């Protein structure tokens, strides 16, 4: 997998070139904004259980067919698998947030997930709706101005939202 | 690619966990060290051609037979001298990659993996490259923790050749 | 016991290798965060009794049935109230251990491992302890990164109970 | 395995006590002196190949029976195992140096090593002699005042020497 | 799905052998017990709605806070009371499945697998459902081996919740 | 796998319904006929070696190309595999007979068998001919009125023949 | 040793769980079948000598060469006829063990394990023992389910020889 | 392992003898008392959670050193293992009850348990106290005449108490 | 197919290495023995019909009941006599394959694998084929190392039947 | 796999026939010419390192895009894998040479190799160019008249050349 | 393991010396006698079934308590294990015969066998009696002058008898 | 130790079988080749000192810096020249062991295992030993198959260094 630094390095190696001063400047900016990135990861991680649970509860209230007898999330084993999937996607989104790059989320989570769901009969459109709910809740948790030094995390939040949208699009 | 960040993620992914505070402190440790690492990477990049030429010459003067003996593995012609300067450039360039990435990942993946097999197969002496690395250590002109970072990855490459 | 240092050592040992600059940066990350963690551990320790008494009261106010219903698992008698204040003290004490060690190792080994089984077997509700933890979080009086450190470990225990 | 922090925490949990103010002060001192500890680990690691090779060369110089035909270090397979053993002990000494506690060295390296050498016919007294030579080279590398902020590492050097002596005592 | 018959087949299949007289005896043992099992299943089914409503009322009496406290996990509103009666009906229905199948397979696969995770995640107390099952045991009106069959699977569900 | 009881249960759970009186009656009838079912399994099992051997011998008499040199059943290794397949199919037919459901036969034996035979060059039509010979022998053994309480086993015999026909259809 | 009871416990022990109603029904099925098993065991035991001597004589007429040809594997002398009669008595005795035990455990452990190797090594024909077992089947005089139990274990031994 | 039937058959095979008429009578008596045995197993199994939990609660009430910080049952990981040990011993006691023989309890549970406890520092004397408490609770549940055909279970109860006593003696 | 050459290749391939001098010597060992092996194979082939007929008659002479008794496994009719002579020809033909291949590969693959199961299933006595092979050994008319080669593989077949 | 002897035997068994006198003559000739075969294998094997190294060096001289940064053989890991592939093909060619049959080379090396290279992006045409260089070097070494009994190895050399050409065609 | 060549080589390497002319002469004599050694191994291997069966039959004739019910060789499983042990010992004796050295027999068969037999209850003295019977038959087969070039095999036969005697003594 | 005989024994032992005719042929292949191997080992041993001295001088001539540069790894002093002559004698001696043993077992076990690590750790160039081995090949004075045997094992050592 790549992080923001490995991405620039691997492209430079492909061309056999030293990093330019502009690329080094941009990577120095990533480091300078690293404290904000760690906050986002810690806040999302620290609220993982409620992000998953509230998003799942809202999903089932909107889509009652999922939890009726015969529904895909009926029985406790399938309900737990569903909750686990919500948590896995959130987990990999926090991974990508720490990395500043979507590669871990694409390679180890999203790649092949649509076909897995297809074979199982898991409704991926409903998973994507659950992911969007986790996105809104996680963004609001990251954006909460209480108990943190005031500043601009708009670029970070947009990056995080892009990882959520990526996960949703992979299964929608 | 292995970096302090991807290593932290890989550890958490192995145990199926979210990232821990230990891992977040590990990554901030990389962020704090990054200032020294980037200052070393910039200086090595800016003086790259002078360090490469001086390292090649340092090898040629420690091992004069490398410019006199006949053979594809030696630098007695323009082909061999170009191969050698190219190799030394590879070492320096990938060292700056490691400094930028904050770990040995680029050196491990791009250079060290398979290094012993290549030096054996093509009859290249590891001592030649150790001497070039010792020149780079002695002439990069860095000070403070920037020098500590450069010397750490130079010593890492030297150990891989020893 | 896992700490940021023992985890770094365990990763190097697993790979049969010397410690890397990645691990050294990880340990310095711990060192840089230590000031905030020790400030939090000091404050939680100094106000331990008040925090434990207030947290226990917070649980009784949230779930008043725990002071009325008969049964070994409730706190309607002196025995039950003693048990519950003991339990909350364990959480606070091991949270301070985790702050000092720099990771959740103490929480993981001393409290969370086996937690689900214990609360099921003795019919203790995880919601009771989440309420207690929320009280400590709202009443430790810390600011800046010291508050971040304490809250991070409190949230980790809450997640383990959720 | 324990480090300096886990050792105090473990002792406190057994007593069911919060750490005292003096205990927190002492661990704060370990953190304050942590940069010197990282230098010691980096310096030993960065010179590991020469520390091992120079100690082994000197050992074979002083004990030529080890490398005579029929000697324990004769043939390249046994020589390589011997060099490996040296590197292993150095590796675990650097581990203990990072942790500020000898438990990783005792538990994962030294425990049972004498019985292993006895079963194999490896001369443990000669291993101890090699370990002592590594100690002196490592200590001198750690104490080199060139290229580092001048200060006092005497307590840290005494600690590192004790780890080397522990290793030598376990097999001598 | 695990039943006495599928378990006998699975045992013979694991050893790559034809069914043994031990397994034929095991299946006839299931056949002999079915009369009591099916009488229990019929009685539980015929009185299902009365048992379900009585059990839910028994929980609300034993734990009155569940009809007072606010939150998605409690039955203070019509939505929560409907969720509760639903869950209790699930337990009763799947117990009759287990009686009909002659084993705990239906309970194990449809309800108990993941039960702990669901109750923890949605903040549902196992004690609520134990009380509902105790009411069912007390009011199913069975005697003899039919009562033995019913109580065996009710006790199995209570054990899964303890 | 499912038996006759698990099949109805799993269907009812999909609809979230208690079993109807009609379904309980039907399942009680399976129980009432259980002793006849156990005789059928015991009788096929007790004669398994001769059922397989007689059917194989007749198959080879009718299809000599199978046992000519170069034939699919030539060499003792291939002959042993062919006899083993015959016994395997008989084995899973007796499983399905005990269960009152073909799922174990379909899932653990017949699914994929055609593709296995195609890749190997096994003539599945010849296997089907052998299966039919095993069917007739097994039915005659089950329906033997000597040494048994006389009664009507017609529905059981039809069910057992249907399992044999499923095996034939999976490879023919 | 394998019995319906030890097999049930073994299945539960492998799964690390308490005994289930599936295994209790399995053991009761053994209990219900025991009357037929015990009746067959008694009749074979009480008639053993005549069954054994009749079975040996049955083999000798079906395979006359066994009492004529020279060789240690044949019964042309008193030594070989003592071997044969002893062998047939082993079969009968262990069949009664299996009947009593409720499964093929005794037959599997004491006789069938290694049977193919012994008959190959000592050049004994399996068809000899098949014919002897056919005689015992046709001459035990049993009826009803006692004959079923006896014939099932006799047929099991014949299958192991085929 | 052994049950009452296997016990007799194995000893008769060692002597090379058919079972005597008296041995067959005793085995028939084992079957006749079989329904009582199944009730005892079912009743202990169905009350396993309360038997373990109540015995454990009483043990820690009487021996508070077990649960104070530094005690062997302190921390949830050790408390969980302690409860698991109680459930394990109860489980193997119900195994022996079904078998009518202590071999499964001796061989699979009790053999070497004292050595294991000694090495870990588990107070085996406290485990034996918990076992005796489980025994009293299980005997009372087994011997409860409410909801069962009235009869004499005194021999079976003495047998079950002996299995509990055997377990306690092995770690006392 | 297993031959001295393919066995040497399979050993080197397993170790991911080029053929060793040991394996080249091993193949020359086969080359040196091939003269005796080919002499034996030519002679057994040239007299195959007389050897098969004589071996079959030797079996019938030793075991006259095989031409007496009714049964699919016996040779009391034209069908069974054709089956027997076919089987003996199979043994002889595959022995010549083994002689030519330089090892028991053809015997192991074409005949011995599954041999035990086939003789048990079809009630074919191994002693019959042992007698036939003993006749071939006594009547192949070879001497010197050609006879040694022939007898080595015949004895290998006899061992497989004992 | 097959050697020359197993090929004839396998084909004969398929027809159920003894080998003819002419077939026996032909295999006797294989044995007669075996010493030459052993020299060919030994000479290729004894010169494996130089055959591979010189062919690869010449390949990269003619195709510098392979070793420039971003090229398929750039980095020492990919270089080592490229050199390994060269050696693997030469090794299986020596196997086929000893066997006198290409089956081991086709079965264990060439089959699926084009698809493996396609998936990885390895330029198969350049591999074929390297294989042809190894062929010319190996043949010159095999045919070298110095230090060997003079004779005719033309048929052997033609055979070995066909194995190299087979490998090149499988990836070109 | 060692053969006669490796034993001399290993002893010389320990002393760091080239092999002397007398040692090379002795090893050439081992080669000179190698054809006789190959006959000994072939003759024992070719008669292994009857060597084992006849020795076992005589052993049971002389020691009938081994095969009586309750005896160590009673039941077909224990008889098969006993016969296997005879064949195993004969197998390793033929190994040591090929190698001209007992190491493979000592290291892979006899070392620890007495303790294994004692823990199992196998009568080692009876095993020794069967091994000696196997010796007399094997030696008789090796010494058979029929169908072999007449010569002196007395040294070889004394060696083979010594391996058998070694085997018997290790368990007697 | 690996020899043609112990390799045959090990192959049979892994399969739990008696030695095959393929393996006996393999051992005779070694016996037939032994005359050439022994002739080579005799000539190498009888001229060992001259071969070692000439090979050392050949290395010193090809790589003159080895007699001039300072360092423990070079032969600029008496100590280094002794180490070099010792090493070359090791190669010759163990090559004669392999000739005598009939395979590379001695070379693999005594010298090649760990060779790359030792040359890397002690900064010894493999090209030095390749040159010495090339000298021995050109000066052993052997002819025919004795030369083939010696050159096979010399080339094997050279490949191990390449
Ligand atoms: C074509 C490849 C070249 C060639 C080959 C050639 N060799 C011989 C003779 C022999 N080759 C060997 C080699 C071995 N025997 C073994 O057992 C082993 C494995 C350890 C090997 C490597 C031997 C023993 C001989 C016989 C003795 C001798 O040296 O002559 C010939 C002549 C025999 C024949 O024609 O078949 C030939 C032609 N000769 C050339 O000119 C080609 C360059
Ligand atoms: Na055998």
């Amino acid at each position: 997998m790549l992080d923001a630094f490995a991405k620039v390095v691997s492209q430079a190696d492909t061309k056999g070139e030293f990093l330019s001063s502009a690329q080094l400047d941009a990577l120095s900016n990533v480091v300078k904004d690293g404290s904000k990135r760690l906050d986002a990861v810690n806040r999302m991680t620290s609220n993982a259980s409620t992000i998953v649970a509230n998003a799942a509860r809202s999903l089932f209230e909107e889509q009652p067919q999922l939890i009726q007898p015969g529904g895909n999330a009926y029985t406790n084993r399938r309900m737990a698998a569903c909750l686990r999937d919500m948590e896995i996607i959130l987990r990999y989104v926090t991974y990508a947030t720490l990395a500043g790059d979507s590669s871990v989320l694409d390679d180890r989570c999203l790649n092949g997930l649509r076909e897995t769901y297809q074979a199982l009969g898991v409704p991926g459109g409903s998973v994507a709706a659950g992911v969007a709910k986790m996105k809104d809740a996680a963004i609001a948790i990251v954006n909460d101005p209480n108990g943190i030094t005031k500043g601009d995390c708009s670029a970070l939040v947009s990056e995080i939202a892009s990882y959520f949208d990526r996960a949703a699009a992979a299964v929608a | 690619m292995k970096t302090p960040i991807t290593e932290a993620i890989a550890a958490a992914d192995t145990q199926g966990r979210f990232l821990s505070n230990t891992e977040l402190q590990a990554v901030n440790g990389r962020f704090e060290r990054a200032a020294a690492s980037m200052e070393a990477a910039r200086a090595l990049t800016n003086n790259a051609q002078q360090l490469i030429d001086g390292a090649a010459n340092a090898v040629y003067q420690k091992f004069p037979y490398t410019t006199q003996m006949q053979g594809a593995n030696f630098a007695s012609d323009s082909r061999g001298k170009s191969k050698c300067a190219r190799d030394i450039g590879y070492y320096l360039r990938i060292i700056t990659y490691s400094l930028v990435a904050g770990g040995t990942g680029p050196l491990d993946e791009y250079l060290i993996a398979g290094l012993d097999e290549i030096n054996r197969t093509f009859d290249l002496s590891p001592s030649w490259y150790v001497e070039a690395l010792k020149y780079i250590k002695a002439n990069h002109g860095l000070s403070g923790q920037a020098a500590n970072e450069a010397n750490t990855y130079i010593d890492y490459a030297i150990n891989a050749l020893s």
